[PDB]
């Protein structure tokens, strides 16, 4: 009586945060514009009885062009019958996961590359003082950040900081106990959200079909960008789908060839409303 | 041809895209991703080193006399190259189960065009666009 | 305890896509159910027999303390039961329609419709293959997504859960507010049946009848070409032949026969119908197929008990949801009565025997009120309360009153 | 696209497990070429199965030419001290 | 004696979900049960028939001496039965769901739920494949661990044993709080059935029908190549042949037949169904399969008695746990009545013939009170206590009172 071991062991799963960590727009069109107002100015010293000169509101836009992201799979119908598990369910899960990873790559690459401020730690004081300094850099441009996005090496280094690691310095032992799941990690330097990213997420340009970003994402070597401190309301992830609100997964049979497949799609763009509202932290 | 992921080696999925698959008989033992040519009536064997021997790439490992699935032309495939290649390079069966460039071969025209470059001994992605046979 | 469910419910986010489902069923699966129902033949007829058994015998509305509800509706007095029977005049048909849909599809679904004056008009069913629910982290439906064929373009829209209503007969679990299609649950069995039926039909054509094989020429002799056979074909042509045609030949022509090759297609049909009827929960007899031994005695009593139990379970499940989600809102919003009253909708037993009930009434009527007898016998109760509530027959009370 | 025989898919196939289990139970040596078809070795990747005959029950069963005691057919890994 | 157990149990040191098979009950095992349940076909229908037999006939609530409990609940009287009947309006459906789950899974499990104002709403079931108990060193459940599919991953949580409830029909021993799933217990028999079904279906496709074998060429004569057979294939093509096609040939073409190779698949079906039904404890007849001699007389009387005993055993096991672990807490925590009252929940016998009960009432009614008759006859007892408590029929008391 040959009873098989039915279980399949999972691969590496990346962290997905872009839907929470940015303003999501569910667009009505695959291309579109967000109107931006000009900065506030100072009123003008004027002589009594003189004409008041104009300096009215002026406007521009940031455009979105939601790039179609896709992931497909095809299997011989004969194999669907012989599979140890629901092989179509597994491919649906993979296809959906590849799209969520796609969103997070578009988001993180916009976030890191187009941040207008930077704090260079010069290999020193890299924990709390770097977050506070990066908030200071955004504050000098008169925006207020509320979120930070973080690389695994930055997280690792930050939780060695005695200001977080000693219970009396943190006012709480949660960082020592529960690490990134501690409430203080999401409530630090005036920031009320932490978005833990995966290392593979940023577009290095080494992955197929992708052309890389301008920076290095990491926190291991001279010049790596390891965290971004930013205003969550000033970075937009724009999602477009023709057949609904979100990811569309379609099953199909080949009409001729006894092949079944599953295909996922979503259109996504990411754009800063105000790139000055964001600062990278650099190794 | 292989991805490495920690301890693990995973075989690459050979066929990227394409609907034109056809079934043949193996004239010899063959392995997934090998270029093959016609060697008897509906019988395919591994391609030799220059032009005139290519119908498609074998999609799965076979013993002699087993049925073979080919990706023919119109398919995009993940294939190992024996030399460093770049986008737009035409490539040709190498005689070694790999491909190589037309430029390196004695031939003058290829069977597939590289879309994604690779180092020597590494997986490129290429579009198969032509077959080659005995012209004399 | 608590006022919100504290166990989770295995359902949030639709899997890998939400407002359109990833793993869970789709508009294309819904149209697959529609195509099975539409297509006719044996499978369609069996699932229509299932609908007729569960819902075809009609219904009765009951209210506990109905007399206490007496109120003037338009100067005329009504009870809540009288008002509901006026609100839902054709309920027997509606129950069969919705009851059919909720066996085929995961749910029956519909609207409440008003007159222009804003009085209640009807509970209007919607085409169930056009609609799918969106549900929350505790598994409750919050919106309905519709698409319809509309001059080729799919008109597509979203409606709140607030003003639609829906009913689920078949559930994955007690918390499943979306339900299971019996068709999609048995998709493979339905296909296996259809494939085997097609295979039998083709086998009857090829093998059910003898075929004439004329062999021409002597063995080891002169060969015969196609044009030579064409002239012989003209002589022995079955189109031209008749029942008593005789043949004259030389020794070098043979009229052989491919005999009809025996195979028990009747046994294959029995086996197919057994597999399908069991998969759809019906007895084999519903498929116009009999079985040895099973047609008699306690073996019969068991299978018809199993069928009646299945029907009672579906009927209770439907009746509760129809009262709670269709009738109570209508009483609340368009009626002067208290909607918190104990309304019930009974659905009749399709296999009840009036003769068995009459025997029962003869044997034990002495222990039954005339209202109980009238209800068992499917009659209006007596017009006089003391006659309805008493245990002597009304005809016996009449002859007593005549004696007095 | 992935066929049932394709190299990345073999571990999903119930037959790949069933037939590798058969091969281990049937084997009388690690020398696969002595015993299995070129088809079997390729289709079931039998080089990668730990085939050696140690999983074959007949490796452990007695089969003496004369048996006065009914000892034949006993499997030594079912004895008290195993 | 003592106030705590002093005999040990086979628990794995506590912490684990230790079960009958000397191991740990995993969420994989739980979802394997869900897969047998949801996947349809014959095994699913049989375990549904098992649930319907045990719990489909509905329920009745009794409290001993309940007329003594009369109390104002909301400025108006109730008895404890009347309060419980309002607390659990749809108990027939709940009993069927939980009783089904407790036959499929090792346990049925759920919550108590409250209104926003904090009075009792309902006992709310939870999805049993999602929840796993943790036993201590004396086997008692201390916590419930839950994991559930959510938006492409899984949520997970722990809940205390203190505010869920659970019911176990099948036990390893009278001390087992984890229970045993009949689906896991009979997993091999279920797989053996499914494999033999697949084997028969495949064998019917290959061997159930004749197949035409055309042989071409003279034996020891000229060879015929594939390209030559390709033209002969066109002539005897089964796709385009019809019932009365005739053939004309030379002597060197033979039209042979692979006969339908007779095998008794009907007997293999019977044997599979016999194995499965007996393993699931159903009678053979539930499988749409019959057998000689067993259909009538004392052979029938016995197997129907065995079925009814098996049903009564499950019903009592469920009823006790539901009263002790759901109803009594609900009375204690949300009711003005005494929870120590002698409550019984009884589940109806699915295989009663009311005709046999009516024969009994005819024969021996002279020895039963009118209340006892009403209870047997499944009717409300008479409204007036003296007639309810009397022995002669209410119709006889009426005709004699009318005689005054
Ligand atoms: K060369
Ligand atoms: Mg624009
Ligand atoms: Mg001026
Ligand atoms: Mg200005
Ligand atoms: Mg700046
Ligand atoms: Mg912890
Ligand atoms: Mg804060
Ligand atoms: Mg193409
Ligand atoms: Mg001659
Ligand atoms: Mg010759």
């Amino acid at each position: 009586r040959e009873q098989l071991l039915e279980v399949v062991m999972e691969g590496r799963e990346l962290r997905k945060v872009a839907r929470e960590a940015s303003n999501v727009i569910n667009a009505n069109t695959r291309v579109g514009d967000v109107p931006i107002a000009s900065d506030e100015e100072f009123a003008r010293p004027t002589g009594q009885g003189a004409e008041i000169r104009d300096d009215g509101e002026t406007y521009t836009t940031v455009a979105w062009n939601a790039t179609k992201l896709t992931e497909g799979s095809r299997v011989t119908d004969e194999m669907r019958d012989q599979a140890m598990v629901d092989l179509i369910e597994r491919n649906i899960q993979r296809v959906g996961a590849s799209l969520e990873n796609g969103i997070n790559r578009v988001f993180l690459t916009e976030l890191v590359d187009n941040a207008q401020n930077n704090h260079d730690t010069a290999g020193s004081n890299q924990g709390y003082q770097a977050l506070n300094s990066a908030v200071g850099e955004v504050d000098k441009d008169d925006f207020r950040p509320d979120t930070y996005v973080t690389h695994p090496d930055y997280r690792t280094q930050l939780f060695n900081d005695t200001n977080l690691a000693y219970a009396n310095r943190a006012g709480t032992n949660e960082v020592l106990r529960n690490r990134e799941d501690a409430p203080i990690v999401g409530d630090i330097a005036g920031l009320d959200m932490h978005a833990a990213m995966s290392s593979a997420t940023y577009d290095d340009g080494t992955d197929i079909g992708w052309s890389g970003g301008s920076e290095t994402w990491g926190f291991s070597s001279d010049g790596d960008k390891g965290a971004v401190v930013y205003d969550r309301d000033n970075i937009h992830t724009i999602l477009y789908a023709p057949n609904g609100q979100d990811v569309e997964i379609k099953d199909y049979e080949d009409p001729i060839r006894d092949i079944t497949g599953v295909n996922g799609r979503l259109h996504v763009d990411c754009q800063y409303s105000q790139g000055r509202s964001s600062a990278t932290v650099q190794y | 041809a292989t991805e490495t992921q920690g301890e693990h080696t995973f075989p690459v999925e050979v066929l990227i895209s394409g609907e034109e698959l056809r079934g043949y008989t193996a004239g010899e033992a063959l392995s997934a991703g090998e270029p093959v040519y016609l060697s008897g009536d509906y019988e395919v064997s591994a391609s030799s080193a220059d032009g005139g021997e290519f119908l498609g790439v074998n999609l799965y490992d076979v013993a002699s006399g087993e049925p073979v699935a080919l990706a023919g032309d119109d398919c995009e495939v993940r294939v190992e190259v024996s030399e460093q290649v770049t986008a737009n390079d035409e490539i040709l069966p190498d005689g070694l189960g790999t491909f190589e460039t037309v430029a390196t071969s004695a031939a003058s025209a290829g069977v597939a065009i590289v879309q994604e470059g690779a180092a020597s001994g590494e997986v490129c992605e290429a579009y198969i666009f032509a077959v080659q046979g005995t012209t004399a | 305890a608590s006022s919100t469910p504290q166990t989770n419910v295995d359902s949030m986010g639709g899997g890998h896509s939400y407002q359109f489902n990833g793993q869970d069923l789709t508009f294309e699966d819904l149209r697959d159910i529609k195509d099975v129902r539409d297509s006719g033949g044996q499978v369609a007829q069996l699932m229509d027999y299932k609908a007729l058994l569960n819902f075809g015998e009609g219904c009765e509305i009951h209210v506990e303390g109905d007399d206490e509800t007496k109120q003037l509706v338009d100067g005329e007095p009504m009870t809540l039961s009288e008002w509901l029977e006026d609100a839902f005049p054709h309920l027997d048909l509606l129950v069969l329609d919705l009851g059919g849909d909720a066996l085929w599809y995961p749910y029956a679904v519909g609207e409440i419709q008003e007159t222009i004056t804003g009085e209640f008009k009807e509970a209007l069913p919607a085409e169930p293959w056009t609609l799918m629910p969106e549900s929350d982290a505790q598994g409750k439906v919050q919106a309905w997504h519709q698409r319809t064929k509309t001059h080729g373009g799919y008109q597509t829209q979203t409606l709140p859960a607030d003003d639609l209503w829906h009913i689920v007969i078949n559930k994955a679990s007690a918390r499943d507010e979306v339900g299971i299609s019996e068709v999609l649950r048995n998709k493979d069995e339905i296909q296996a049946f259809k494939q085997n039926e097609a295979a039998i039909n083709q086998a009857i054509e090829l093998h059910g009848f003898p075929q004439r094989h004329v062999k021409v020429g002597k063995e080891d002799g002169a060969p015969v070409r196609d044009n030579d056979l064409r002239r012989v074909r003209t002589i022995f042509d079955p189109r031209t032949t008749d029942a008593n045609t005789a043949y004259f030949t030389g020794q070098d022509v043979d009229v052989e026969t491919l005999e009809a090759h025996n195979f028990d297609y009747s046994a294959i049909h029995e086996m197919d119908m057994r597999n399908l009827t069991t998969a759809l929960g019906l007895p084999l007899e519903a498929g116009n197929v009999g079985a040895d031994g099973l047609g008699s005695g306690k073996p019969a009593e068991l299978r018809f008990a199993l069928l009646k139990l299945a029907i009672k379970a579906n009927q209770r499940s439907f009746s509760v949801q129809f009262v709670e989600r269709v009738m109570r809102p209508v009483v609340r919003d368009y009626s002067p009565f208290d909607h918190e009253a104990d309304i019930r909708l009974e659905i009749n037993d399709p296999l009840e025997d009036i003769g068995e009930v009459a025997d029962l009434i003869q044997q034990v009527g002495d222990y039954m009120t005339n209202e109980q007898v009238a209800e068992k016998l499917d009659l209006p109760a007596p017009e006089d309360d003391e006659v309805a509530d008493s245990y002597r027959s009304p005809a016996d009370m009449e002859k007593d009153e005549a004696g007095v | 696209m992935q066929l049932r025989r394709s190299p990345g898919m073999r571990p999903m196939d119930r037959d790949w497990h069933q037939e590798r289990a058969r091969a281990r139970e049937q084997a009388y040596s690690s020398d696969l070429t002595s015993q299995f078809s070129e088809s079997e070795i390729v289709k079931y990747e039998l080089d990668t199965a730990q085939i050696d005959g140690s999983d074959n029950p007949r490796t452990y069963i007695w089969n003496r030419t004369i048996d006065l005691f009914g000892m034949n057919g006993t499997d030594v890994r079912e004895l008290r001290n195993r």
